[PDB]
């Protein structure tokens, strides 16, 4: 069972830096995952990081602008934005995943959603 | 003459399906069962399981491969058996078995003329043994084996034991150096499942543990480590640093021996009987050196009382250690 | 009467295709699974592990073996899987495991006159567990059983647990020393990988350890 | 060798408790059950629970209305029924279970049974 | 094994007054044995009888206690009759070689 | 090489008891057997007993009447044969048997025999 809130994200023209926290049984949902979706398209994978470690993972569109890290200790995943597009207009989610489900591309893995804010810039 | 044999054995074998029983679809086929024991070789209590080789013979009637033409019992190559139905006979408790390979696979077929087919096979199990280790190392364990058929039910096969009580032989070829058996039964029962109820035999032998191991492996240490702590009794009071490292030494002693005796069993959240001796004999070392730790807390003020205290632990030390192996002792022997 | 059904299975098998499963190219075959479990032998927390040994049955329709001229259910010989088709289940976590051997192959094949076939394994798997031991040892821990379908996706095969949350039995028949059995759970869930969707079942077990060994063990010196 | 003795059940309109004591070799038998007997019908399961440990199983007709656990000093089994029914009149027994017997549910892998007091709501 | 056991001589050679000195002594050859003979068991298979390497750590550890033992009844007397307790002191330092060359001898003539 | 001399036999009208010594290597022949020849008629097996442990095997004929144990001290084994009957008239022989050797009740397994003493009742 894990509670997932996200903040950080407001309306921009740069680089942001968004930040999901979590609590609960997080030992058994080792890995989160941020996602976005376009409005009227499907929901498309950002990126992923592990809590124990950091090894992490990032979609092509994305890749060596977005920063993605985490602290153990406040339970917070951050997804920093930098060199910002306006294909970048989505409601960006962060969701858990647990640790027998493959595949980090695909959300239908993800158990533990966030709420979404809606950042365009 | 081998070739009106060969024409015998292939005119058993000729449209013979080894995937039906024997009377299929009608009354169910009686596999009587008989156990040779071999060794055992094995009986671990941290893994609560025991190792058994035996020959385990299968006996039952199969009217397909009843032969006419010749008056003796013909013994095949084991080769044969994959030819044949055999039941699907299992051990419930087995954690791991396999049979013997060497020279060729360790099994026997032996056909008699009215269809009764001798099976044999030598098979090494470890099976498992929950243990009640409450009263270790003086404790009785009762490890059994547990013989089912793993798909066919009671409409289709019925177990026995071949010879009522005497279908298990070579119980006195068991030599285990810290065991002996007292016991052994042969049980015959049904068993439901969800699936049905299904045949089972089950061998139990009732193992008693030697205690000759024990004695020396961490009672005598532990009695003579309390005697140790005794020495500073008749020492003078004066000599702190050779009394307290008597009280250390035998303190720190008890702790090495309680965590070996650890090692050797599994992690139980109960107290065993050695657990208890090794306890009560913690009590009497650390009281030792609290002896000293309060005759040299008066001899300075009182040298006539700290000289007493002394005196009165040189006989009431050896006599509460005596009473209390003698309510040991009396308790679990 | 066994010439009759010699000739009733020798007419199930003949034309019989091992390598297409039941209804080719049409639904997915429904596999229905019952989990007996025998015992838990270890709980490694240096290997991060568990073994477990269970009775692992699989249940679904194949219309290929269906049979009309006899009313009973036809337990037969189990080498006779080897000329059935079987789902490919595999244990996802499951770090070493075999079929027990011993005096056969454990191995049971029911068959049913629709055509449902009972398939029966008696397997010992060694599963990983993550432990998080932090609470070490005062600590819960919670140890899955993952089953998956290899090669099948969820368009050529479906799992479920056949009877609910009673698919698993004997979980009171685990003794292990050092752990109880607080509670057991039955997870169905569709895996997405690269190459599909996968049907997947959990049989998850909350694990509480037992102070009682590390108090005389450490605590108490 | 397990001697069963049951008594706390009588004639009321509630929630009542029955309690079972074992003695003898106990550890061979370590799974206690309780089930009952109507007149005229089938022996039937009523619930069962572990010596060592306690983890529980019902029938479905008593579920989350009867309770059943024990303690290990006084050999000591309770079947606790609350929320009685007029469908819960039946001699109720007490049984144990050997170790490799299968099955919960199914009266014949019980050996040694209790006396089975008649209750009547 | 010897080794230990001739350890336990030197104590012998120590003067009285030096009670942390010989108790030490006596204590560390004492636990040394406890140490060899647990260890040696693991080695072997839980039989219930003792082996020819039992018997000579048991009787070694004899030898070993004995010569604590000798301190404390030395201990315990040097006080009153310091000539006496000088005399034991005199008189272990050749029966305790003498008894050990007598048990090697009984024994190594028995086992070999 | 196991030496065996038996004596303790004599002629009663009750209850009596041999007692059959060994000497040698008595660790690789475990296994103690009695038998006894009637005139006229096959060696028959009486009864078997282990030097380490005890565990004993008797005849149908004799069993619950004749007592065999050992003392592992004199190496001695004693047959005790208590309610006689007339049908137990034979020389009674005392056997020893090797360790990869099968089968109590067949003598061909035994190597070393005893001299056998003329008993009638
Ligand atoms: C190790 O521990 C196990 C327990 O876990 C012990 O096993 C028990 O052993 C006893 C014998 O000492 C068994 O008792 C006997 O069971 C037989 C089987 O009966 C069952 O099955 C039939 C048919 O399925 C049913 O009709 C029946 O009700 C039972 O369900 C009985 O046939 C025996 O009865 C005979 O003896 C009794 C007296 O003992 C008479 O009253 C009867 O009339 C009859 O003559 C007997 O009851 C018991 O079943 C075993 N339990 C299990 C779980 O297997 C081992 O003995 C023990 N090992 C050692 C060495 O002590
Ligand atoms: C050990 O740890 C694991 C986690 O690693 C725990 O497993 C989780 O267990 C919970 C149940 O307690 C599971 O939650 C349930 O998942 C079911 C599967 O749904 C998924 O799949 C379908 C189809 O693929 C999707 O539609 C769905 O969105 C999910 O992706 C759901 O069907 C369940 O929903 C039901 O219950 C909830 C309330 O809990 C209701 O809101 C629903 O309407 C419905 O009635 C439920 O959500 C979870 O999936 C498991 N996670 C994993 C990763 O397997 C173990 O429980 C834990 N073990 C112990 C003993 O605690
Ligand atoms: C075949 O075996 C049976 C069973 O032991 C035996 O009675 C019979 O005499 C044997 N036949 C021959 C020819 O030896
Ligand atoms: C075959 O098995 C099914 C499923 O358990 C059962 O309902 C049916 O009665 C069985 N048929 C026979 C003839 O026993
Ligand atoms: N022979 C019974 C096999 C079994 C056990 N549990 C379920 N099936
Ligand atoms: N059944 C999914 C097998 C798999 C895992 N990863 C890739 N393929």
């Amino acid at each position: 069972q894990v509670q997932l809130v996200e903040s950080g994200g407001g309306l921009v023209q740069g680089s942001l830096r968004l930040s999901c926290a979590a609590s609960g049984h997080t030992f058994n949902y080792p890995i989160m995952g941020w996602f976005r979706q376009a409005p009227g398209k499907e929901r498309e994978f950002v990126g992923a990081i592990s809590w124990s470690g950091g090894s992490t993972s990032y979609a092509d569109s994305v890749k060596d602008r977005f920063t993605i890290s985490r602290d153990n200790a406040k339970n917070t995943v951050y997804l920093e934005m930098n060199n910002l597009k306006p294909e970048d207009t989505a409601v960006y989610y962060c969701a858990a995943k647990g640790r027998y489900s493959g595949g980090l591309y695909y959300p239908t893995n993800y158990d533990y959603w966030g709420q979404g804010t809606q950042v365009t810039v | 003459n081998m070739s009106f044999v060969k024409e015998t054995v292939d005119k058993l074998l000729k449209g013979y399906d080894i995937r039906l029983r024997p009377d299929f679809g009608g009354p169910p086929v009686c596999v009587g069962m008989n156990i040779d024991i071999a060794s055992i070789d094995m009986v671990s209590e941290v893994n609560m399981d025991y190792t058994l080789t035996m020959y385990f013979q299968q006996y039952w009637r199969d009217k397909r491969l009843a032969y006419s033409g010749i008056p003796l019992n013909l013994t095949l190559d084991n080769r044969v058996a994959d030819q044949l139905w055999v039941p699907d006979t299992y051990f419930l408790n087995d954690k791991k078995s396999f049979v013997h390979g060497v020279t060729v696979k360790n099994r026997m077929i032996r056909l008699h003329p009215d269809g009764t087919v001798l099976y044999g096979l030598r098979i090494t199990t470890t099976a498992a043994c929950m243990m009640d280790l409450r009263r270790y190392p003086l404790d009785e364990q009762n490890c059994t084996l547990e013989i089912e058929s793993y798909g066919y039910t009671t409409d289709d096969i019925e177990f026995y034991w071949r010879g009522g009580d005497k279908a298990v032989t070579g119980v006195e070829r068991i030599e285990l150096p810290q065991f002996s058996i007292v016991e052994h039964r042969l049980v015959s029962r049904n068993v439901v499942f969800a699936t049905g109820a299904y045949p089972r035999l089950s061998l139990s032998f009732r193992l008693k543990r030697n205690i000759g191991y024990f004695i020396l492996q961490t009672y005598m240490p532990s009695i003579l480590i309390t005697i140790l702590s005794w020495v500073s009794f008749w020492i003078n009071y004066d000599a702190s640093a050779a009394r307290v490292a008597l009280g250390i030494t035998t303190v720190l002693t008890m702790t090495t021996i309680n965590t070996h005796l650890r090692e050797t069993l599994p992690k139980i959240p109960y107290v065993t009987a050695i657990d208890m001796y090794l306890m009560g004999c913690f009590v009497f070392v650390f009281l030792a050196l609290l002896e000293y730790a309060f005759v040299n807390y008066i001899f300075f003020s009182q040298p006539a009382r700290a000289a007493a205290i002394d005196r009165w632990s040189r006989i009431v030390f050896p006599f509460t250690f005596s009473l209390f192996n003698l309510v040991y002792w009396l308790y679990y022997v």
